[PDB]
């Protein structure tokens, strides 16, 4: 629902590791799905799916020539900011193997289906800026045996102590809004001053594509974290993992970090009231993912050793728009 | 349409059962619109079914109908709302059905009845919790157990011991009872404890078998000797309500499901038919006495539907 | 005198049974909104596709009626809370229909059981409706005083039931109502329906309740004693909690069908208002403070 | 984007004008689409398009008895609420001469296009209740020659003194919102104490069906308001009149009310500050009319004989639910 800026855009190509990565995948992917006696008569449709100012589409582009294939190149973007740079890149370089759409991929009616689509629409939570949902509404132009890169996603919770970052919660009080609702919404924070409380645990899960006749995004999930020393929980850490393709992956959970990979923070989840628990006992929370046809949101609960009140209800704090 | 019948027939089909000479028994109740209300019917030409006018005998019950059956020939216990178990008595020439009883007992919505073997007691199940064993002859309650911990979704008489019945629970509980002990129920069925169970049937002959059919589409055959879950399948996408065995020899299982489909199963529980044929819950299946290949369900779409079984 | 309500479950006419009822003495009752056996289907063909009317019409009662006459009752197949994925869905959507319903009616209040442990998921759909629109009508948790586990009868060969002490465990259903009440932030529109059994569970978990937002307590007919002539009557215990539950004003709901064959619903009810009519009159204190009990004032300050 | 209870069409039921004059206007466009000897041949497929609980099928009913014309008719509904009353109407009552439609008529796709569609979609200022949008995006099932009734509405505003209802709104503040959001906001009041300071004057105008090749319900309107007393300008009453079908209609604007219709009170739109007006001057206002996919909101704004801030931008303090 916003568009994100140009320095914004200029910090996060500057990642060694994910382009690569996503190089490495498209380059697998192409093998697979054309062999050596094909290599010339077989020409794989690529699309980039929110294609920023393009080091997706480079990669794609790097990936057909160290496959030895050759491809057509769609790249949609809908925040046409970034699709003045796009355009000056197809213009100047890229030449015609690569046709600029300036739309929304749930809007765009695509000439033709694609081989492959690639996408990375990821945040700290994985599904937290709306993945799912707008790869969803593009998927009816991906070729029956088509491939998704990633995927898919995976994200993960573990309870934390850390009063530092209660406090700094607490500070956000507002005028003009719910005297709580900081502590209703989610923050990407390098999580320093903290205590991690237990493992983290997977919590919702997506696949791409969705062969399900009826596709729910909604998710209810209810995780059980033992916990072993005393302490006060002041929120929980979330991450994520996703498979790009096979076992070409990106991790920020912190025991399988993607080495270097610095494009992702983790996630926190506060609560509004710090709870105490002790040696032994077991930090029971809940998470749901919430959907209208206009936002997506996250409402979660603790339910053990005590209980907490609902966290968001109805998104009452905090939406993504649709 | 006969004399004392409705001139329409409730909505929402709930029971369909043979008598021996084959003619068909109907429980209806409308669960929507103004008045929620029950009725039964007789179809001595099964095929006829369900047109009311086309009917051998009719008649409108206060409250909906949860759960029927025969007594004998003439006799049909019905299970109702209302939260009584009523007898109601065929005609001498069987041309209208006429209340014998009909007891205020249980606290809630009767839910489930089943006639024990001797055919001069029945249990009964309500969502008050209770499981109650009826003196039909004296038209009174002898045992009342509160064995249970939440609403009781079935009841089963065994085949052949007027002592000994089925019974399960939303608290989990599958209850083998024998009331000769002092204690007349006893937990049983799979080593861990899964998802809970909402239809029972025992096996005709096999009087130490039965199978059990669970919220998730699982059906599961069970021995009480050997305590233990012997086989299970996946049949269902959705609970299943029911379970019917055939009169056959070597007997086939109907197996019916909130998923609007009918089943059939063999004795080791692998599948020989399915049907569609309905596009709403099914509620019940009886086998044909005088065609043992003939199989009728009845749903909430208002459809008598007559299966032909391989 | 006393504000009572009679709690059925089986409605085949509502003109008629609002009648019966009425005449009987009851000021309101408590009934489904919905068929209690018509489970519904939202996501699956055919059954999503089942055609309507999903239940009985609002023109059957007037406004009036409606906003004071009726309290409505959450379809007992609505299981938020069940393992079973699609069943939770379906439910979700059952229970905010059914909610909706309600609102839609301007029904005063509406029922909805905690009869386990785990209502996490109830909960939550409760308060996503709760702040849905702003609304006055109150939700009654039906809760008993002795879970149906802990009151179930010693007739299990292979689990028997535990005859040993338990001071904490015979709380459990406090704990399922602070949980609940917790999670749903404290909100002024969910109160108590105390469902009061046959036995009295300890005097300590008759303590908990003590200053819980008890709007109303339910009495089945199960509970209730026969006297010489055949009459409705309780326990000396029981007497002595429906004094305390007068002292708090709260309504009286009979639920279960007639045991005392040879007499009128109406008895049960007219037990109830003799004791009301028997018990001390207000002292002048009593009188005085009448208007004001948990009214919050600032301190006078005169200087 | 609510539901309307149960209570609030009991009460609007109850107008005798409203309906009546549905009624003539159903009569006299069948009547003019079906010839005499036409009259049992030609069945006219009539769509009510937010059919409440009925009271338009109903009144569509006794127009095709009164015109002796044969009808379909279809009730679409979105309140599932209310949609309960209208399928106990269909099965006691109308029989299968009614199809009642549970969905929106936006998403509705028809067995069959409609010769005349009917709609009560209509606030205090007109269109402040989305019948633009909701009938914009139900006319690709009106036949080509179809008749929408109403074919025509329009949106009046007038400039109002008092000081009493410039309080009332006042004393609007909330907790937990901008403390100037009440005035940013129009209320359906029925205007007492209070001086209309010069006559009404159109504001805003839709017609249905929408011929426009491309449709856009935003709008800006500029209004010079003659005013000769002494006075100070506390906000703008707004009225609507509305065409039904030809020379029928409903109307609030004061000078050409309809008789005995008590279905709609006048509508407020308060500012900020009160503006001093000489004996003299003129008044000018400007209305915007602005929309996004999710939402339909106004602006508006004086610039005369003194300028005011800008009210709502952006819809920071009010909107109307797509
Ligand atoms: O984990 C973070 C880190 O946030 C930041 C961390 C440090 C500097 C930032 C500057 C501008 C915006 N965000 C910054 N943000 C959420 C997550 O969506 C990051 N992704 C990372 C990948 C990516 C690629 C292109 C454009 C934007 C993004 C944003
Ligand atoms: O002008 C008013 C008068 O408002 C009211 C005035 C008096 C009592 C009311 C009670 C409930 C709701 N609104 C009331 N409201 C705005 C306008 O949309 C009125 N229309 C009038 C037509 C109509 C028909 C059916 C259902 C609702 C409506 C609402
Ligand atoms: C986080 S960025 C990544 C950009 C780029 N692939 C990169 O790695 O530098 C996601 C991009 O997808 C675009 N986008 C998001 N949702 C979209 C949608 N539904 N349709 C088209 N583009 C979308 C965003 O505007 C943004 O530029
Ligand atoms: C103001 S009311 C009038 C109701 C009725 N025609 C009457 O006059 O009593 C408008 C009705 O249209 C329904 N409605 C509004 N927008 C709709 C849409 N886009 N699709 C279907 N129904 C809609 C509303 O729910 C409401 O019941």
């Amino acid at each position: 629902m916003d568009n994100l800026e140009s320095q914004t855009y200029e910090v996060f190509e500057k990642d060694p590791i994910k382009y690569s990565q996503y190089q490495q995948a498209i380059y697998k992917c192409l093998l697979d799905r054309v062999p050596e006696e094909e290599k010339d008569t077989n020409v794989q449709v690529l699309m980039v799916l929110g294609a920023g100012r393009g080091p997706l589409v480079n990669a794609s582009l790097r990936a057909a020539k160290q496959a030895d294939r050759r491809i057509k190149l769609y790249a949609v973007e809908k925040n046409p900011n970034a699709v003045v740079t796009l355009e000056n890149w197809q213009f100047e370089e890229w030449g015609s193997q690569v046709t600029v759409v300036s739309s929304d991929m749930r809007e765009w009616v695509a000439p033709e289906k694609a081989d492959i689509i690639v996408s990375e629409l990821l945040g700290s939570f994985a599904d937290n800026e709306l993945s799912p949902e707008c790869l969803d509404g593009a998927q009816h132009f991906l070729k029956d045996d088509g491939v998704s890169i990633p995927g898919e996603y995976t994200s993960f919770l573990a309870p934390i102590s850390s009063s530092k970052l209660y406090n700094e919660v607490r500070a956000c009080r507002e005028k003009d809004r719910d005297p709580e609702a900081q502590f209703e919404m989610p923050y990407v924070v390098r999580l320093h001053n903290f205590h991690q409380l237990s493992a983290p645990q997977p919590c919702f899960t997506f696949s791409h594509p969705n062969r399900d006749p009826m596709i729910d995004n909604n998710r209810y999930c209810t995780l059980e974290f033992p916990v072993e020393v005393n302490t006060v929980l002041h929120g929980f850490a979330g991450y994520f993992e996703t498979v790009l393709y096979q076992d070409i992956t990106l991790s920020i959970r912190p025991e399988t970090h993607s080495p270097g990979m610095f494009s992702w923070f983790p996630i926190l989840f506060p609560i509004k009231q710090p709870i105490t628990v002790r040696e032994g006992q077991t930090i029971c929370v809940r998470f749901w993912r919430c959907s209208n046809s206009k936002k997506v949101w996250y409402e979660w609960a603790v339910t053990a050793p005590v209980c907490s009140a609902i966290h968001n209800p109805t998104g009452r704090s905090y939406t993504i728009g649709l | 349409l006969p004399p004392n019948a409705p001139a329409c027939m409730e909505r929402q089909l709930e029971a369909a059962r043979y008598r021996s000479d084959g003619a068909l028994l109907l429980g209806a109740s409308s669960l929507s619109g103004r008045c929620w209300a029950g009725s039964l019917w007789l179809f001595k030409d099964p095929c006829a079914a369900p047109n009311e006018g086309f009917c051998s005998a009719g008649v409108q019950t206060e409250a909906g109908v949860a759960d029927l059956t025969w007594v004998g020939e003439r006799g049909i216990l019905v299970a109702s709302d209302s939260g009584a178990v009523e007898l109601w008595e065929l005609d001498e020439n069987e041309t209208l059905i006429v209340s014998k009883f009909c007891k205020y007992e249980h606290d809630d919505i009767v839910s489930t009845v089943s006639v024990l073997s001797s055919g001069t007691q029945a249990v009964s199940g309500s969502k008050d919790i209770c499981i109650k064993v009826w003196d039909l002859a004296q038209q009174v309650v002898l045992s009342s157990y509160r064995a249970h911990a939440a609403q009781v979704t079935c009841v089963a008489a065994s085949p052949h011991k007027d002592s000994v019945f089925l019974s399960c629970s939303e608290d989990n509980r599958i209850l083998l009872w024998d009331t000769r002990c002092p204690k007349p129920a006893s937990q049983i069925g799979c080593s861990a404890p899964g998802y809970l169970p909402t239809s029972l049937a025992w096996h005709p002959q096999q009087s130490e078998v039965f199978v059990f059919g669970d919220e998730n589409g699982t059906v599961s055959l069970v021995d009480t000797k050997s305590t233990s879950c012997v086989l299970s399948s996946a049949v269902h996408s959705q609970c299943v309500t029911g379970l019917v065995f055939s009169p056959h020899s070597v007997p086939f299982l109907a197996s019916l499901s909130e998923d609007c489909s009918l089943a059939v199963l063999d004795s080791s529980l692998s599948e020989l038919f399915r049907s569609q044929a309905h596009r709403d819950f099914v509620r019940d299946a009886t086998w044909s006495p005088l065609n043992h290949s003939l199989l009728t369900t009845v749903g909430w779409d208002h459809q008598v539907v007559h299966h032909v079984v391989p | 005198r006393v504000s009572s309500g009679r709690d059925l479950n089986c409605v085949p006419e509502i003109a008629d049974t609002l009648g019966a009822v009425a005449k009987q003495g009851f000021d309101f009752l408590c009934m489904p909104v919905f068929h209690p056996r018509f489970k519904r289907e939202f996501i699956q063909e055919p059954a999503k596709n089942r055609p309507g009317p999903q239940t009985r019409s609002d023109l059957l009662l007037s406004g009036r009626d409606w906003n004071t006459l009726i309290v409505g009752k959450l379809s007992p197949w609505i299981r938020p809370d069940s393992k079973v994925e699609k069943i939770r869905r379906n439910s979700e959507a059952a229970m905010l229909q059914e909610l909706n319903f309600g609102a839609y009616l301007g029904l005063p209040a509406f029922l909805l059981p905690l009869n386990q442990e785990d209502n996490t998921n109830l909960a939550r759909v409760l308060t996503n409706h709760i702040h849905t629109g702003h609304h006055s009508s109150m939700f009654w948790m039906r809760v008993p005083l002795v879970a149906p586990e802990d009151l179930r009868d010693d007739i299990i060969e292979n689990a028997p039931t535990t005859h040993t002490e338990e001071y904490s465990g015979e709380e459990k259903t406090w704990m399922w109502w602070h949980n609940f009440r917790t999670l749903c932030d404290y909100s002024k529109r969910i109160a108590v329906a105390l469902e009061i059994g046959a036995d009295l569970p300890s005097n300590h978990v008759i303590d908990r309740w003590l200053g819980e937002p008890i709007k109303a307590a339910i009495l089945p007919t199960s509970i209730f004693l026969t006297n010489k002539k055949g009459f409705p009557v309780l326990s000396k215990m029981h007497q002595r909690l429906i004094f305390r539950l007068l002292k708090l004003e709260v309504q009286f709901i009979i639920t279960g069908t007639n045991h005392h064959s040879e007499k009128e619903f109406c008895s049960y009810l007219q037990y109830l208002e003799y004791l009301s009519q028997n018990r001390p009159p207000p002292n002048a204190y009593e009188l005085f403070a009448k208007g004001y009990e948990d009214y919050l004032q600032s301190p006078l300050q005169p200087l």
